[PDB]
């Protein structure tokens, strides 16, 4: 099976000890700190997506998995279950919104604290991938959080803007607006490298963000960056490509990562990694090149970054980072 | 109205209240009894911690062997003590969730249900499949679970929340076995552990210094070439003994049951065997969702090893993933707690009214 997404769908959101419905007019939006269940009827059986937000607790996740099964049972167990974790949504689940972007807010109902309060002034990193799939992830309203390769939205009850990075693509331009409407306010369409003095004020700080000649290249949609996991945990060195969208989670604290942005290759060493792992990663990074489609630009720099000390030119490739994460 | 959750293991009883993140009470599934006067009010039976700390006037018995209840009278002792001594509640006042082993015989489920209703007069009850709970605990409803504890090891294929009985594998080698074996080898080493009181010493040496080698033969070699693998363990009398290669030889048993006289294959083969018993369709999902659970899956290194071995049995391409929750000593209990806290359970319960009308049988249609 696989259709538009234009079909009829029902979305729930495991709150405390119950799967409570989600206002149909906000279907698109989700709280990255909770778990949802969504029933979708194709356009020809059904399928249930158990979407587990990145910051949702075990009690929720566990709950959300049980209710997904119980729902499947209740409907005669004909529908298909599909567990998806934040950031790794399948193309289809991603289309259940007529083309609107998938918005993901900070927080959610930590049942023993209830629904958290929006903000006071917030920012979103709006990124999309090859197939146009777009995401708007809420991030801390800091200058250091911007990425020349995406479009951001800065709502600040005082004001509000729609910053658009050099390399930002249409999809992100579009979805950037959709997010503005969705929750309310008119921008101040500002492009990168020519921004007002009061945009920098919303962020309250100075700037110096995530940027690099590759990040600023709007032709990335040719050689997309790729993340590799390099581990020798099984007794031989092996490299696995990291599917889905590059997220801070994807970095194996246990091993050595390869972030090949074509014009350069970051070798990311996990804190608890192994020297032999780093070595072979390098040996390989240096060999991925040379076997070069000569499309392989001259002598690409190989750079080494240690866990917890990654530079902006590296972090700007991960959908929503979190300085405090491995701590 | 809070519900009780009970995971009766072969060697441990984890019990508590639904909603809590952890058992409130964990204690040996043992019931003692005079080995044939004492004071006054001579106790016909002591249980758990208390039946251990002593042991001199006893036999020490195990109501559950290899995941299955076999001594029901003594099992009731366990359930009472759980109810009235550890949890400190009265059974008639709380719905109760019990756990069971993968292929628990239809006769056992009934007895279990009968006892809970006719002997403890509970309001309502339910029985879950251990491995399945551990899977829920991780947020999955599909994948193959490895549940190795104190008396048994199970390979349990789960797809969309339901275990696949034709594909389950039972291996009667686990916790206790490995402990006892560790006594044998240590004894051959020169030190002497034979006594039951000493059985417990060894158990701690097992949970603190054993590990699974990535490559048993290399480790064997290294252990024999230097002394880099050796560890010092201070006994209670102060004597310090050094356990070396026996650190990994012990749980090496898992992968080579051959080491304790068993004919069976290793936990990696049974896993493969099991996966291959399931539809060719869901086998990918299975390989990506190896969820470990149980005390015996806590050995440092078993996860990776488990990955190595299966990677060599599975087809060249398969993506292998081994999930190893830190909390895995209590997956079963946790998941059960969470499952019983859900508002949807209220309806799933077996009420006493229902039991009075239908009788024990009801457990087969109500639980599943
Ligand atoms: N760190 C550890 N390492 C190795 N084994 C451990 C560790 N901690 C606990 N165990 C073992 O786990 C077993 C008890 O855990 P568990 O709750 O799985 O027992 P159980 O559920 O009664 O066993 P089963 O489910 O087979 O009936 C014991 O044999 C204990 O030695
Ligand atoms: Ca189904
Ligand atoms: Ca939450
Ligand atoms: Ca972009
Ligand atoms: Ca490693
Ligand atoms: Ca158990």
């Amino acid at each position: 099976m696989d259709d538009d997404g234009t079909g009829q769908k029902q979305i729930w959101r495991i709150e405390g000890s119950n799967k409570v419905p989600v206002d149909p007019a906000t279907y698109g939006q989700f709280y990255g700190g909770d778990s949802y269940i969504i029933l979708y009827n194709y356009r020809h059986g059904q399928i249930i997506y158990n979407w587990q937000g990145a910051q949702s607790t075990q009690d929720e996740v566990a709950a959300s998995a049980i209710l997904t099964a119980q729902l499947d049972e209740e409907l005669g167990g004909t529908p298909v279950q599909s567990r998806v974790v934040q950031g790794k949504e399948p193309a289809h689940l991603m289309s259940l919104f007529g083309g609107k972007p998938m918005i993901i807010y900070k927080g959610g109902t930590s049942r023993e604290g209830g629904q958290t309060a929006p903000a006071s002034t917030r920012l979103f990193q709006v990124r999309a991938n090859s197939a146009g799939a777009t995401r708007a992830v809420e991030v801390l309203p800091k200058a250091g959080a911007l990425n020349s390769n995406d479009a951001f939205v800065l709502k600040t009850p005082s004001a509000a803007y729609l910053w658009v990075g050099t390399g930002a693509s249409e999809a992100e331009k579009t979805g950037a607006q959709e997010l503005l409407r969705v929750l309310r306010a008119q921008p101040v369409q500002v492009a990168e490298g020519s921004e007002p003095d009061g945009f920098w004020e919303a962020l309250g700080g100075k700037a110096a963000y995530r940027t690099s000649p590759r990040l600023k290249d709007k032709k990335m949609d040719a050689h997309p960056p790729r993340l590799f996991a390099c581990s020798n945990k099984i007794g031989r060195f092996v490299i696995e490509e990291v599917p889905g969208e590059l997220m801070q989670e994807d970095l194996a604290t246990d091993d050595v990562m390869l972030l090949d942005t074509w014009d350069q290759v970051f070798v990311w060493v996990g804190k608890d990694s192994q020297e032999e792992e780093k070595t072979e990663a390098l040996t390989s990074a240096k060999r991925y090149i040379e076997t070069d489609p000569a499309n392989r630009d001259r002598r690409t720099p190989i750079t080494v970054v240690k866990q917890g000390f990654e530079p902006p030119s590296f972090v700007g490739w991960f959908l929503g980072w979190d300085d405090d994460y491995w701590s | 109205t809070t519900a009780l959750v009970c995971d009766n293991g072969s060697g441990l009883v984890k019990a508590g209240f639904a909603g809590d993140d952890a058992p409130r009470a964990v204690f040996p599934s043992i019931v003692g009894r005079p080995r044939h006067m004492v004071g006054m009010g001579q106790k016909d039976s002591y249980v758990g911690d208390e039946a251990q700390s002593k042991r001199g006037i006893l036999t020490l018995k195990y109501p559950i062997e290899h995941g299955i209840i076999t001594n029901w009278d003594d099992m009731e002792k366990i359930w009472h003590h759980t109810f009235y001594n550890e949890l400190r509640v009265a059974p008639e006042e709380h719905p109760t969730l019990l756990t069971e082993a993968p292929l628990n015989p239809k006769a056992n489920r009934e007895k279990m249900t009968q006892i809970m209703f006719e002997t403890f007069n509970v309001p309502a009850m339910y029985v879950a499949i251990q491995a399945v709970l551990s899977l829920y605990a991780s947020g999955r409803t599909t994948g193959i679970v490895l549940d190795s504890g104190d008396g048994v090891t199970h390979n349990v294929p789960i797809y969309e929340g339901y275990a696949l009985p034709h594909a389950i594998m039972r291996l009667d080698l686990a916790g206790r076995d490995l402990t006892d074996y560790l006594m044998k080898i240590l004894t051959e080493r020169g030190y002497s552990f034979v006594t039951t009181a000493e059985r417990e010493i060894v158990r701690d040496i097992k949970e603190k210094l054993c590990y699974v080698a990535l490559d048993f033969e290399n480790e064997m070699a290294t252990a024999a070439s230097s002394s880099s693998l050796e560890k010092s363990y201070e006994l209670p009398d102060g004597q310090v003994i050094t356990i070396g290669n026996e650190r990994f030889r012990c749980p090496e048993t898992l992968f080579q049951p051959s080491f304790i006289g068993m004919e069976s294959a290793g936990i990696h083969e049974t896993t493969y065997n099991s996966i291959m018993k399931c539809d060719i369709d869901i086998r990918k999902d299975l390989y990506a969702n190896n969820v470990m659970s149980g005390g015996t899956t806590m050995y440092p290194g078993i996860a990776d090893r488990m990955q190595k071995e299966i990677t060599a049995l599975a087809p060249s391409t398969m993506k292998i993933k081994i999930i190893a929750p830190p909390e895995r000593k209590y997956s079963v209990w946790i998941g059960g707690s969470i499952l019983a806290s859900l508002s949807t359970f209220q309806q799933m319960w077996i009420t006493k009214q229902e039991y009075d009308e239908a009788g024990p049988s009801i457990v087969h249609r109500k639980c599943f």
